RNA sequence: AUCGCUUCUCGGCCGGCUAAGAUCAAGUGUAGUAUCUGUUCUUAUCAGUUUAAUAUCUGAUGUCCUCUCGAGGAC
């Protein structure tokens, strides 16, 4: 017997969303990722009716997705974190109404792995170097520079390898025209495996480390480390240089902490709770995801709880020194 | 180069060959063995 | 203790002589009995290096699948003096096989083992798959019975055999088609 | 005495000389050239520009992997430029 | 009783149809059915060693029902 | 090819001079007493022409005659 | 092989083998969007909190060693 | 007939045949007979001869991709913890060969292993039922 | 109405016939593989379809020689006739005829929100043709991420007897030189090819 | 009819001469395996190493006293 397969209704589930300018237009095309599917939408400034410009199936499990831009560049490419051992850089040709495969690079084995990258994906604000990472042991970097014709060329990889180290999340860091930085959440289980008592199960804090790419030395050295008080799930870029301070926000259990280097001391704030809540007090809270709103005038952040509570995160700074943090209830 | 130590295999095969062909034909017997000549086969017999 | 270790398993029969020396028997007991997994081959603890040529000298050289036999190549392949060989170079004749390209475009299309629960080991060939209740053709011929084999009439009177106690043979406690009169 | 270097695979294309020209590196075979070889500039640099991946002569061509090593995914490991020990 | 003596056979019978033949009753552990070398043919009498004795005494009871080539087969203890 | 003739000629010579030696389902020569395998029958024959092969036939000789 | 995590050997313990297959299962859960969503459905949480609890269970699972 | 051993070279070369066949036929649905042949392949696992052991390795690798890991692993389970050192050396070598590739797809096929005192060996995630 | 199909959470299918007089529950067959089972469906009396918690679809058929009354860990089993990885977990399986006047087909939803169908072939011609489709398409039009199609559909279990329609339909999106040149490798025309794939969809579904 | 001898008959085992006519083919090296032959452990006990278990390897021959390995006494 033989069976021919047909899809009829394509999956409506949306795992990821990235907003960039893919046509070189002042409008913002929204590239969203259905489960096995790559998808491209066009919302309308006036009526807001969301036009689907493209829907394509990649025949592979999408893992993470990020959009980026060359420095001061006109247009935006796409980086596809995949389940294969290949990162691919894509460009949507507005005319042809379909994507082209701009770059195909093979960093390792196939399928969702423990040590194989593609899991977590970060990129520099200036688009110099994109950093790709697995859950454990392997963190790789591809450096990007436009060619003589200003068409994108990808470099050779690098290696961040650190033994027996779990990576919670990786977020690009803002340093304008500098040696790029990266915020890697890490933890070491090597303390836990050699501790028959079970003490290392507790009393082990996830280490926040900033790697520094260095163009001139063309390797990636561990530079910054601080132990995190409590375990946060994810991090947030804080645009630095001209606009705002350069630092990272850390979303932690029942807290958010701006935690940065230089002389900058950490700033913690509790995650506010609603008056007269019916839930188990034993159930804490963190934030799910965050979408930064970046404006030539100002900037802020948007956070959400399990319960769906979006807050507007703000920074109170003295010059480049942030003194405190202000969170106003935004919506739900 | 052909010269060397005598082997039980070469020696037994020499027995059988001498039995079959006869004493006066040496070139025929040297033909079967490897790494040995007719003179060497004859003098090895006698 | 190899004794009490046999009380902790659904199929303790899996535990064997050297099994009690295992570095982790308290698991291997639970693995070896896993549902569809297959046993380890037995040729070790036998020092014979997995084979000898005793039973292997009575085997046929080979026999073709019937699909290849009907073709007719078998008769085509079957002798030559040396000067005929240097004549075979100077003379040479062509087209000795002269196969039918229709036939060899036919057989393997138009015309043309074991399950997972089995694995081969050294000496095993015929036996497991002649048993009480299962005999060969010819010996049927010497016996000369038309389609029970008649001494399973006396397996009525004298009783079920001590040697194969689990026995069932047709018509008695085993309620039979072709050759096989007992299982 | 002779074994892979296995440094991280870069974007540099492999280069085989006259001798090694047709060989798929790992399977040692000439069959079904399909994909392409990548080795790090740490293995391929300078006097190694256009050098053979094996003997150390000038590369006249580029190595192609077989289909055999493709499905077994061996082409994705460290750079298969043999180093003498 | 572990062994039995078996008379009155035809040489087309061999050690195999004895193997198969008496294991129909109960397994023959050790088979002995002489091959005569001189004229290369069998006289047709057999000796059988079993696992233990019970096999072979049941074998005395049941055993002499076999008929090899239309003809009678002797089985007795030994 | 001349090499091919020797293989043929050294099998026949070890067939003439030859009851124990045989050829298995493969091509090798074997001594069925001693259960030895021989690269060439003549090489095998010598083992067949040896004093150890001799003994193990006598020992099996006695072992049967008992 | 050694530098490839999950490599086994003859001296491999139970505990290490099972904690391996655990951690690999968890990386699969982080990997496949759906199966993750199944988990979120069954036991009611966010996708986030699920992945968080898993990342907590990465080092521990089965608890202390022996 | 060949894999059943007259002499080692038969097992070796025949095994190589099983390899290239196994890569070639992949995905077309013939796996059954390849399983049957895998039966006769399987005893040859044990030997010290370099060419036959590396041959058998290539063999079982191709058979890995063609048959799928599940069946492989179902032949490779019991050998892991067996008391002897030999069997563990080898079955762990095999299990590694099966492990590096397709490590992603192995998850489903690890059997149920009961939990002892200090450790919980049951993965309960798979037992969540809607 | 005759037999009963047990679905294990782990060891998958257990064929169980209920003897009415003895009232006994009878396991006469089981699967050759462990599979984590979401739900089952009957294509017919002798076949069973099943989905994996991991998002696989298997179909296992009894041998026609099965013993209907009986009394390592089993006696006789059933061969696995199909393995296909959807990549999306399937919580229900239902066989039906989607459209009036259409051909009977198999139906699977998934957890991702997608709804799709499996369809039998009525001819070896469309069979082999779609085979060449899949073949020259794959290498000539690789998947987007660089991930291979074949492996992705063979992901947990190797593909057996399934042609992927969503790859065959991408014939539309290829460049006209791809479309044409491939059609030549297929010895057809873009209209021929295209309509011939519209055949199955049309006839069976929308 | 028997013995011996003989004759016939039947059955079974059951390559010419010459100057011998003249003349006479071997690659290498790096790794590695297999198959032949020859030769060695009647060691007793215990302890340790070691092995799946063997095997193997590694160490010594109830204690004290007296007399000339043996004898006696005390345990
Ligand atoms: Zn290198
Ligand atoms: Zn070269
Ligand atoms: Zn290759
Ligand atoms: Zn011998």
């Amino acid at each position: 017997m033989f069976l021919y397969n047909l899809t009829l209704q394509r999956a409506t589930g949306i795992s990821f969303a990235i907003h960039g300018n893919f046509s070189g237009t002042k409008q913002q095309e929204i590239v969203v990722s259905r489960g096995k599917i790559l998808e491209l939408l066009r919302p309308d400034p006036n009526t807001g009716k969301v036009h689907t410009l493209l829907t394509v199936e990649v025949f592979g499990v999408i893992r993470s997705l990020m959009a980026f831009r060359l420095t001061g560049g006109t247009k935006d490419y796409i980086v596809v974190g995949s389940d294969s051992g290949r990162i691919v850089i894509l460009e949507y040709q507005p005319s042809k109404n379909m994507f082209e495969k701009i770059h195909q690079e093979t960093f390792g084995k196939s399928g969702c792995r423990r040590i194989v990258p593609g899991q977590f994906l970060a990129v520099d604000p200036k688009g110099r170097a994109v950093m790709i990472s697995a859950i454990e042991k392997q963190k790789l970097v591809y450096i990007l520079n436009r060619d003589a014709a200003a068409r994108l060329t990808i470099s050779s990889p690098l290696e961040a390898h650190k033994a027996n180290t779990l990576v919670y999340h990786v977020v690009g860091v803002d340093v304008g025209f500098e040696n790029p930085m990266f915020a890697c959440l890490e933890m070491d289980y090597e303390e836990a495996d050699n501790d028959p008592t079970g003490e290392a199960a507790a009393n082990t804090q996830q280490t926040l480390t900033f790697y520094e790419l260095d163009l001139g030395l063309n390797h990636v050295v561990r530079k910054y480390s601080e132990p995190l008080e409590e375990h946060g799930n994810f991090l947030i870029t804080v645009p630095g240089g001209s606009d705002g301070p350069s630092g990272v926000l850390i979303c932690s259990e029942n807290y958010i902490t701006y935690k940065n280097f230089g002389d900058q001391p950490d700033i913690r704030c509790p995650i506010p709770r609603r008056r007269n809540d019916l839930d188990d007090p034993e159930r804490g809270m963190i934030f799910v995801c965050s979408a930064t709103h970046k404006t030539k005038s100002m900037f802020f952040f948007l956070a959400q709880t399990e319960q769906g509570d979006i807050f507007k995160i703000t920074l109170e700074t003295d010059e480049d020194m942030v003194t405190e943090i202000r969170l106003k209830y935004f919506d739900t | 180069i052909k010269g060397g130590v005598w082997r039980n295999t070469e020696d037994e095969i020499l027995k059988a060959a001498v039995m079959k062909y006869g004493k006066n034909q040496w070139s025929r017997i040297a033909s079967l063995l490897h790494r040995k000549s007719a003179k060497q086969c004859k003098a090895r017999w006698y | 203790t190899v004794a009490e270790l046999k009380q902790l398993v659904a199929r303790p029969d899996v535990v064997e002589m050297h099994d009690v020396t295992a570095q982790d028997p308290k698991l291997l007991v639970h693995l070896k009995a896993t549902r569809n997994s297959v046993p380890v081959p037995r040729h070790w603890c036998f020092k014979r290096k997995y084979l000898q040529g005793k039973r292997g000298i009575e085997k046929p050289p080979f026999e073709l699948p019937d699909f290849i036999k009907r073709t007719g190549i078998q008769e085509m392949r079957e002798q030559k003096t040396m000067k005929s060989k240097m004549r075979e170079k100077v003379r040479p004749k062509m087209g000795k096989i002269d196969i039918d390209y229709q036939k060899l475009h036919d057989a393997f299309f138009k015309w043309q083992l074991t399950i997972h629960g089995d694995l081969y080991y050294e000496g095993k060939e015929f036996e497991t798959r002649k048993k009480p209740g299962d005999l060969s053709d010819e010996l049927r011929i010497s016996l000369g019975m038309p389609v029970p084999p008649p001494w399973l009439i006396a397996m009525q009177r004298y009783g079920p055999p001590p040697s194969y106690p689990n026995l069932k043979i047709p018509g008695l406690n085993s309620p039979l088609y072709g050759d096989v009169f007992g299982t | 005495d002779l074994i892979f270097c296995r440094k991280q695979a870069g974007v540099a294309i492999g280069r085989l000389c006259e001798k090694c020209d047709g060989k798929c590196v790992i399977c040692d075979s000439y069959v079904r050239p399909c994909t392409l070889v990548r080795i790090c500039d740490e293995c391929n640099y300078g006097s190694y520009q256009g050098r053979c991946v094996i003997c150390g002569g000038p590369g006249v061509s580029d190595a192609y992997y077989c289909k055999e090593c493709t499905i077994q995914e061996k082409d994705r490991d460290g750079c298969p430029k043999i180093v003498n020990l | 009783d572990a062994t039995v003596y078996v008379g009155g056979l035809d040489e087309k019978v061999s050690e195999p149809l004895l193997w198969e033949l008496f294991l129909q009753a109960g397994p023959v552990v050790n088979t002995h059915m002489p091959k005569d070398r001189v004229t290369g043919q069998h006289q047709g009498y057999g000796f059988v060693e079993f696992l233990s004795e019970e096999d072979a005494d049941y074998a005395i009871k049941i055993m002499n029902m076999i008929k090899l080539y239309g003809k009678p087969i002797r089985v007795n203890k030994a | 090819s001349s090499s091919e003739s020797n293989r043929d000629r050294r099998e026949r010579l070890r067939q003439l001079a030859l009851p124990y030696f045989m050829k298995n389902h493969l091509g090798s020569y074997e001594c069925k007493l001693c259960l030895t395998l021989h690269n060439n029958e003549g090489s095998y024959l010598a083992h067949t022409q040896g004093k150890k092969h001799q003994t193990n036939l006598a020992r099996r000789a006695a072992k049967e005659a008992k | 092989q050694s530098k490839y995590i999950g490599t086994g050997h003859a001296d491999t313990t139970k505990w290490e083998w099972l904690v391996n297959q655990h951690r690999d299962s968890y990386c699969s859960y982080m990997g496949h969007f759906d199966l993750l969503n199944y988990f979120a459905i069954a036991e009611n949480e966010s996708k986030a909190r699920v992945r968080f609890n898993l990342m907590e269970k990465m080092l521990q699972p089965c608890g202390p060693p022996a | 007939d060949a894999l059943m051993d007259r002499d080692l070279v038969h097992r070796q070369t025949a095994s190589a045949v099983v390899q290239h066949m196994s890569l070639g036929v992949y995905g077309f649905g013939c796996e059954d007979s390849l399983n049957h042949l895998l039966n006769y392949v399987w005893p040859n696992v044990f030997e010290t001869s370099p060419h036959v052991i590396q041959a058998v390795m290539g063999a079982l690798e191709g058979l890995r991709v063609a048959i799928g890991p599940c069946r492989m692993l179902q032949y490779c389970l019991q050998g892991l913890f067996h008391p002897a050192r030999k069997v563990r050396d080898v079955y762990w070598k095999i299990y590694n060969s099966i492990y590096i590739g397709s490590q992603d797809a192995l998850i489903a096929h690890y059997p149920r292993i009961y939990n002892d005192d200090k450790n919980t060996y049951i993965r309960y995630e798979l037992d969540y039922i809607l | 109405g005759h037999r009963v199909i047990v679905s294990d959470v782990q060891e998958s299918f257990i064929w169980v016939r209920y003897k009415r007089n003895e009232n006994q529950l009878i396991i006469f067959a089981d699967d050759t593989y462990p599979r984590w089972v979401t739900t089952a469906s009957l294509l017919d009396y002798d076949t069973v379809a099943g989905a994996d918690k991991f998002g696989n679809i298997c179909v296992v058929r009894l041998p026609p020689n099965t013993n209907d009354e009986v009394d390592n860990g089993a006696s006789q089993k059933a061969e696995v006739i199909m393995n296909y990885h959807v990549g999306e977990t399937v919580l229900s399986l239902q066989k039906t005829t989607l459209i009036p006047g259409g051909s009977e087909s198999l139906v699977y939803t998934t957890l991702s929100g997608g709804i799709g169908i499996l369809v039998p072939f009525t001819s070896h011609e469309d069979h082999d043709f779609f085979q060449h489709v899949e073949m020259h398409l794959r290498s000539e039009h690789p998947p987007l991420c660089g991930r291979d199609h074949l492996s992705f559909r063979s992901y947990y279990f190797p593909v057996k007897n399934v042609i992927d329609g969503d790859l065959c339909e991408q014939f539309n999106s290829m460049e006209p030189n791809k479309q044409k040149n491939v059609s030549e490798e297929l010895d057809r025309t873009p209209p021929e090819v295209s309509k011939k794939l519209e055949d199955i969809r049309t006839r069976y579904a929308f």
